[PDB]
C-alpha cells in the first residue's frame, strides 16, 4: 500500500551514544587490507 | 668609568667593491694584511608538497 503521510526515519529515536562506534567494530570484519607506506611512523 | 683608547686607527672601516680594489690599497698603503673569501649560501631545495610525503620522513607533524 502507497502511502504519502507518514515519516519512516524513525530508527533514530532509538540511537545510543556508542551506535556508530560499535556499527564501525561490526563492519571492521568485511574490510579489505589497508595499504602500507612502508614505515611505522613519518617519525620512524 | 668611560671606555678610553690610545689606538687612532680603531673606528677605521673601508669600503671596496671587489676583493682586488680591496688588496691593492692595502699594498699601495704597506699595510700587512690577511684575506678571507666571500661565504655565499648554496642553493637549497625547496617543496612544499614534500610536508605532505606518502613514505618519506619529510612529513610534518603540524602545520
Amino acid at each position: 500500500p502507497f502511502d504519502n503521510t507518514t515519516y519512516k526515519n524513525l530508527q533514530h529515536h532509538d540511537y545510543s551514544t556508542y551506535t556508530f562506534l560499535d556499527l564501525n567494530l561490526d563492519l571492521s570484519k568485511f574490510r579489505m587490507p589497508q595499504p602500507s607506506s612502508g614505515r611505522e611512523s613519518p617519525r620512524h | 668609568g668611560w671606555a678610553s683608547t690610545a689606538d687612532p686607527l680603531s673606528n677605521l672601516v673601508l669600503t671596496f667593491s671587489t676583493k682586488e680594489d680591496a688588496i691593492a690599497f692595502a699594498e699601495k698603503n704597506g699595510w700587512s694584511y690577511d684575506v678571507e673569501e666571500r661565504k655565499v649560501p648554496k642553493p637549497k631545495s625547496k617543496s612544499y608538497g614534500a610536508n605532505f610525503s606518502w613514505n618519506k620522513r619529510t612529513r610534518v607533524s603540524t602545520k
